[PDB]
């Protein structure tokens, strides 16, 4: 019935890119174009859809995930690329048409800067007998990293280790979990991830 | 003279001669002349002076050490040489200028710098000064400060703290070039909740109030110091800003919880071998780490992962060995165990697990000490079945069936026992024989593996030694419960087997020691053979080295067990053997050497009639972590608290009432403190022992002061006198 | 049957004493198998002030006890824990005597420092935390009187370091009023004064062993300040904060560095005060009086006093202490004469002259007791020799009339006396030490007459008989026209004839005297009975008690004098014909060891072998007020060289012909051990070989059962050894 | 017409440090400073009791300084105590009134810390510095103890040392203080001595 607003992606600090906030809406329809001009977009590709068709029709849902990214990462975020971030931070799903959007936060907006950015080197998990085993957990596409617990807001340091005991209902064995920190940038970059279903509404 | 007297020893009369040299390229070396720094080639031996003593005399101070740079234009002068624990000391340094032949006044290096090196190539130069990382570009300019962080006794940056330098690293120095010099690894400790010593210094007559050293040393089960390691682009650099350090995470099956640093390899320029070990010391890990241009940093995957572990003990001898990369930097050599439990060569790749053994047989590899594109260069005991002897091997990379001996029949009746110094690529190679005979020094060609000549055959001590009654040496094993123990006996001269000697048990039985070999020695067990006419017997019994897993990790999670019995079963089997009085057995020995002295003296066997303890362990929670968590653990109730307690020395204080006891140690020792002995002292007190005692004040683990190192032998030689009482 | 070591070592031959406290002037406690006895001194007859059911039913060990003077409570001392000499922490409960009821109302706390009684009622002040404390009633709380107080810094009520052990001799540092009107104690500072640390390793369980720290004022070092403060304790509104009147010192002191040595009250408004300067060659008293309106305590010129050395120092140790008439105007206290020997001098308050009522060649050793009509003291005027004791009494109207109240009991049996008199000095009792058994007997005032024996030790006797136990010589030899003695303990069956080993046992320390006529039962007596070797001292130049001509010679030169007279007795030993000259050793303790590494430096050759332990080395080591007092401070303006020129590292060359064993504890807390590890670094340093041995964790007395016994066994062993004897 | 104001403002003088104020030609008029102060005592002497108030106005000095009326006793005539021989001691040759009296509030008058008289001040002089001779002041003078703290001591029996020079005598001077706790109202104390003339007034 209403307008769905875009507010909680304006407003506070943004969280970081492995423990990214994520907003559905359903009833309502939306004004795409007037989030994108109040930012700097660097990307917008679009697999499953278009650059263009995105900002009209109407669905069962529309999804954005949204957190703070840097550009100087944006190639560890594109389609098939490896590296820590698709494997223990954030992997777009491609079962929906959807855009990746990486875009600069001017000063004028309303939300504020993080102290620093943040994702995981290292998350593995150590079994065995004599904690010999070790196995690399990897993220699903669109799902949250198991290892996204132990810092929420930030790491301290850079390489900073984490270490939790899996219980036995858990599996088992001790969950590591290592961090890296980089600089925080003169003005927030930001990603966003736009998704969209069907059903006639 | 006649006999070898204790001054002769105690002063030194009768020296044997060095060859030291330095590969300064792959046929060319260094050598110091009269004080003359000299050019050598390795080809023909034309020589020709690279720096007159002229030149060394135009200073106002000693220069103690030198150091040229890596081309050749540079010269380090090391002076104001300050000793602090083994292997750590303080110096000034002044760079000296080849080209221009003059000394550089612009910006020096300051006093008391703790570590300084070359760049592998160039003239880059990196020191640590007051717990801090400095990088100079060129000689002339100023230094750039890479680490902010260091404070004293709290956190070293490029240097050890004290357990890392005496008993993982062997060495000071935590700094680590790259091939180039482009990247600059060093690691960083952290002592801030480790436990300190506090013991006390006297110093000279003037002080009137005396000193409290405080040194961060972890006891046993005392917190550790963690360590990180960080890698900074010394080609990045800039004057204006400052350094960005990179630090390389551990694998995270050793972040679980403690572990440790225990080898740093650089592959290449982008590719640099980490090896991590866990407290508990039978975990080790090698993390090949690649280097990541777009974002900066070093990746360390579990694909490129190695473990490397022991179920039987610890893992490798002290700690894990060293790799040794090819060129390619796609695979290494390194020496582990067999599935039988010897050392021997297994050859690895950098993507696949397993590895590959080159080496088999009852024998073990020393040491890899060059790996070419085509051969590998390894030192091991396998010549004529002796753990005690030591020769270099060669062995064909692509038909490892084809193995060469290269010093086993030279000179088989004076040279058994070998150490080498490979040229750069391995082109030429110095053979340094230290015994069964005189030390004797030569240079090879590696292309034909044919002897160029002979640097040094010590044919002025060999003229000495003719007019002097010299002991000779008997090395042979015995078979006890069908396992070879190898046993050394320094005979008198003109020994006889049907006289009974008195017998004086030399030991330090200590993990992987050996005391049986085939090295010449002029010591005080020189000494006492000669003048005194006392056989001195070292026997290696369970736990000793060079032998396979099953001896070495014999005495595991148990110290102060076999190595002890051994002792005294030796003991016996020296006495039924018939040169040996069974009234007059003595036995001696020198920090692990006097705890097993200890320990022997107080088993109530009736053996011994002496014993001299210097610097002994008495027990073994007083003692730092990595060595004593290494053999036996944590002293918790949940691990080995119970064999830390049966194994002191002071729980066997009744039974020193039976034998003559002299307990030695300095008052500032900083390996095994002085309350070890002040426990044993205050045991035998509580149980009416009486005994002879000996403190040295401000002395550290080795009595080597010259007046104190000639104190402690002589009064030594008055209690042995005296036990087995002989002339005075 | 031989006076063995295991007899010396196990105790066997026990001595036996009374001791008694006078609670009255006819009355005395005396602890009797764990019962407190009272005594009726006229007749003898007994009282069980308290029984054995009522100790040892409270679940703890009872040390000792401190009956109130009304009678009414007693403290009982437990918890003990022994530091440094005279200092201790414990715990106290207090018992009434009327309820029989062990009071749990505001009880001492743990802990405590130090604890006494008022001279009169049942009045508390104790010492906790270095703060004073007043309880007025035993069941009321505490008052706390001070908020200074803090651990090794500021010290109220107690002393420190150097107090404790050289100027107070006492941990106590809190004087009541004769009936407990005021409290006068003193505070300490010792922010500046360094801190001597050394290494304790307690028990075995124990990893990283302890690092103990002492405020030590070393020579020339930091002296701790004093002061001096008075509370009235009567005065004390318990919703209000105290209030202490401090003392001001007279100005001739307050010049540089003083300390306090003497606090003496003469009556309820009227303080007598004892300073020393630093250089202890001049000292005051100060005799001051309350000021009712204006509540301060002031020191007025004419009622000061001065003493001072033109030859030494002030006193034997310290100035001595006055003993002021019963109506406060007058006092009698022990300086030199002119001749340089100590006797009584008659002082008057505004009188700067005072009047000796004792003159002669012998000393007076210290004032016991003051009547209005006789003055007891204890002197060496006997047989004319120095090493003996005996009670006197002097007429004060008539000084000619002196009676000896001792000297003719037991002439043979006792020559050294110690007296404790009662309240009003009506009866006291006589300790006698020597030269035979100890006589304990209890006499009376008036007529002068021995009521009863108290102990004869008739057990000690009977056991004695069947061992052939030593003797002892004690006569004199005149050299360079001054009469100095020594005594021998000669072995059973002396012949004159064959010729003996000899050990010299040394203290050879300022007003010193190892040459006495006390019975012992000691080392020396084993060494004499067991293995027939003469043990010998001498009390040379340094030694007291015979005139400050012969104490004051080593006066700014010690390791001199007192050292060679120790070297020509040997020799004068040598020549009575029985002394072996190739077996001859010299044994001593702190300052002996010190004389001992002195001898056996010199390059006699007259000394073979020499046991030093716990010896000073150098004087600089050393503490202040000890040092300064025979040295002065060491700087190139006093006495820098001789303290340069007498250290033992100074004569370690002359090490390589004698045998020397050097013992230390690692927890002396007063020669430190650092003193012997400089000793043995310059043995080591010039080529010399010797045996050591120290003791973990050890005071400076070497006094734990395995400790005591293992140090003489050891000695034993090393002596035996160096004279051949199996 | 001679307004006593310095008297009456700032923070007064210890009794050792005390200030005075001579006038000569200036005609002087009481009372008004009476009026000012609450004479707790106001015992005259010399020459004239309350006909001071008059005469010709001729070398009116006053002396003025902080005083306890605890004190009292010992600023009288011939009293015996430390402030007669260390720190004021009045003379008696020429006409004179002591005036003691408290202050009102806020009278322009500052409070000191406390009170403070000194208790002590001698030469310790002689070979070997045996010989004390306690310096005492003189009437009208001021006391050589006066140099050291003029504000004030921080504690009572507070030492001060000196070396007396060559043109000094000789010795050293030893000065304590004794320190007075401050009563709830500024106490104070004032002697009045008047001069006469051969000329004129
Ligand atoms: C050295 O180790 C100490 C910890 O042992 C580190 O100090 C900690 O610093 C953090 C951040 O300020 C505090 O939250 C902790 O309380 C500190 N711990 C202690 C015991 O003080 C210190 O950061 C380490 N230094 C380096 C360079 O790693
Ligand atoms: C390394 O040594 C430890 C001993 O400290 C081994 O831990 C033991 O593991 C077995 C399981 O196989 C347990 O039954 C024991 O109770 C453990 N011992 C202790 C003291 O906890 C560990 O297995 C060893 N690791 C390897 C790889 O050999
Ligand atoms: C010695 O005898 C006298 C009597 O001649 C005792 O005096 C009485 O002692 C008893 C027991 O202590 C008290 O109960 C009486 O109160 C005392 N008599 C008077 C009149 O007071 C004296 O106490 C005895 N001394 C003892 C028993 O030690
Ligand atoms: C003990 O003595 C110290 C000096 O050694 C006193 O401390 C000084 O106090 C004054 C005044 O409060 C300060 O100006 C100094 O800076 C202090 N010095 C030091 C080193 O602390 C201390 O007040 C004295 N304590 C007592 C109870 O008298
Ligand atoms: C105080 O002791 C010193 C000795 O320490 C004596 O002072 C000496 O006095 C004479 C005077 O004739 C000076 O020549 C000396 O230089 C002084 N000695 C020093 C070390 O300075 C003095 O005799 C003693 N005082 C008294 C009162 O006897
Ligand atoms: C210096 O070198 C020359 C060249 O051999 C040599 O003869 C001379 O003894 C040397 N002198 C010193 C002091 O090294
Ligand atoms: C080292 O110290 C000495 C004096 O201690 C000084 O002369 C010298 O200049 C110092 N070194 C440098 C490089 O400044
Ligand atoms: C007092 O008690 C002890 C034991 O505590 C006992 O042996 C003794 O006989 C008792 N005294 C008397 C006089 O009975």
């Amino acid at each position: 019935d209403k307008e769905c607003d875009f507010t909680p992606m304006l407003v506070g600090v943004p969280p970081q890119v492995y423990n990214f906030k994520r907003l559905v809406f359903t009833n309502c329809n939306y004004n795409l174009t007037k989030l994108l001009s109040l930012f700097m977009v660097n990307e917008f590709s679009c697999n499953g859809i278009s650059p263009d068709a995105i900002a009209r029709g109407c669905y069962s849902s529309l999804t954005v995930d949204y957190f703070a990214y840097p550009l100087s990462m944006r190639s560890y975020i594109q389609p098939g690329s490896a590296g820590d971030i698709s494997l223990y931070n954030y992997k777009q799903s491609f079962a929906n048409p959807t855009c990746r959007v990486l875009a600069t936060a001017p000063a004028n907006l309303t939300l504020t800067k993080p102290s620093a950015y943040g994702y995981f080197q290292k998350c593995s998990r150590v079994s065995g007998e004599h904690n010999s085993v070790e196995t690399p957990l990897y993220i699903n596409p669109g799902e949250y990293s198991i290892c996204r617990s132990f810092s929420p807001y930030g790491f301290s340091e850079d390489g900073e280790v984490f270490r939790r005991q899996l219980t036995q209902y858990e599996g088992g064995g001790i969950l590591v979990g290592v961090g890296a920190k980089l600089a925080m940038t003169d003005k927030l970059e930001m990603g966003f991830i736009i998704s969209v279903q069907y059903g006639t509404d | 003279r006649r006999t070898y007297t204790l001054t002769d020893y105690l002063k030194n009369t009768f020296r044997v001669k060095f060859y030291s040299l330095r590969w300064v390229s792959d046929h060319e070396y260094l050598y110091k002349q009269e004080n003359n720094i000299l050019l050598f080639n390795a080809e023909y031996g034309n020589s020709s002076i690279f720096l007159e003593n002229s030149t060394f005399d135009e200073f106002g101070h000693s220069i103690n050490d030198y150091s040229v740079s890596p081309d050749g234009q540079f010269i380090l002068f090391e002076y104001n040489y300050v000793k602090k624990w083994r292997h750590s000391y303080t110096a000034s340094y002044d760079i000296y200028d080849l080209h221009k032949r003059q000394l550089i006044t612009e910006e020096r290096i300051p006093n008391n710098t703790q570590w300084i090196t070359w760049s592998p190539v160039g003239h880059k130069l990196a020191y640590v000064w007051h717990n801090d990382i400095y990088i100079k570009k060129e000689p002339n300019l100023q230094s750039q400060r890479i680490t902010w962080t260091g404070k004293e006794d709290v956190i070293y940056n490029g240097i050890t703290d004290w357990v890392y330098e005496e008993e993982v690293f062997s060495a000071y120095s935590a700094l680590w070039w790259s091939p180039n010099g482009t990247f600059l690894a060093y690691a960083q400790f952290n002592d801030t909740e480790v436990p300190l010593i506090e013991y006390s210094f006297y110093s000279d007559e003037s002080l009137q109030y005396p000193k409290t050293m405080q040194v961060p040393y972890p006891k046993a089960g005392a917190a550790n110091p963690t360590v990180k390691l960080f890698v900074v682009n010394t080609d990045s650099l800039n004057s204006t800003a400052n350094a960005t350090s990179v630090q390389v995470v551990p694998p995270a099956s050793v972040l679980i919880g403690d572990h440790y640093l225990c080898d740093v390899t650089w592959v290449n320029e982008e590719r640099i071998s980490l090896q991590w070990l866990r407290r508990i010391q039978n975990y080790s890990v090698l993390a090949i780490c690649d280097y990541d241009k777009p974002t900066g940093r070093w990746a360390s995957h579990v694909r490129q992962q190695h473990i490397e572990s022991s179920t039987t003990g610890w893992v490798g001898r002290f700690k894990p060995s060293e790799p040794h990369f090819t060129s390619d930097g796609n695979s290494f050599y390194k020496i582990i165990s067999n599935k039988e439990g010897y050392k021997h060569i297994c050859h690895f790749q950098v993507d696949r697990e397993n590895c590959t053994f080159i080496t088999k047989g009852v024998w073990e590899v020393i040491g890899i000490e060059a790996l070419t594109s085509d051969d590998l260069y390894y030192i091991s005991n396998e010549y004529k079945g002796m753990p005690g002897g030591r020769n270099l091997y060669k062995i064909q990379l692509n038909d490892h069936t084809k193995v060469t001996c290269l010093s086993c029949e030279l000179n088989t009746e004076r040279c058994q026992y070998y150490s080498v110094s490979f040229s750069k690529e391995a082109k030429y190679y110095q053979l340094r024989c230290s015994g069964p005979g005189l030390p004797l020094y030569t240079l090879h060609s590696s292309s034909n593996d044919k002897e160029l000549r002979v640097l040094e055959d010590n044919s002025a001590l060999d003229k000495m030694l003719q007019d002097v009654q010299m002991p000779s040496k008997k090395l042979d094993f015995i078979i006890w419960n069908g396992i070879k123990l190898w046993y050394q006996m320094i005979l008198p001269p003109h020994f006889d087997k049907l006289k009974k000697y008195p017998l004086l048990i030399d030991v330090y039985a200590g993990p992987c020691s050996q005391k049986a070999d085939t090295v010449f020695r002029l010591n005080w067990a020189t000494y006492l053979a000669s003048t005194e006419k006392i056989i001195v017997a070292s026997f290696d019994g369970r736990g000793s080295g060079y032998q396979g897993d099953k001896i070495l990790h014999a005495i595991n999670r148990r110290l102060g067990t076999l190595e002890v019995e051994d002792q005294i079963e030796a003991a016996r089997q020296f006495t039924n053997m018939g040169f040996v009085d069974e009234k007059r057995i003595a036995i001696w020995g020198w920090s692990y050497g006097g705890y097993v002295t200890s320990m022997v003296l107080g088993a109530g066997s009736g053996v011994f009639k002496c014993g001299i303890a210097v610097a002994p362990v008495s027990r073994w929670e007083y003692y730092d972590s990595v060595y004593t968590e290494r053999y036996m653990g944590l002293p918790t109730p949940e691990d080995n608290l119970e064999h830390y307690r049966n194994s002191t020395v002071m729980s066997r204080a009744e039974n020193f009432k039976q034998v003559e006891y002299l307990l030695i140690h300095g008052t500032a020792d900083d390996n095994v403190h002085f309350q070890q002995s002040a426990q044993i002292s205050k045991a035998l007190v509580d149980a009416g022992v009486d005994f002879q005692a000996m403190w040295y004040t401000d002395e550290d683990h080795g009595i080597a002061s010259s007046t104190a190192h000639q104190h402690i032998y002589t009064h030594m030689s008055h209690f042995i006198k005296q036990c087995f009482s002989l002339p005075e």
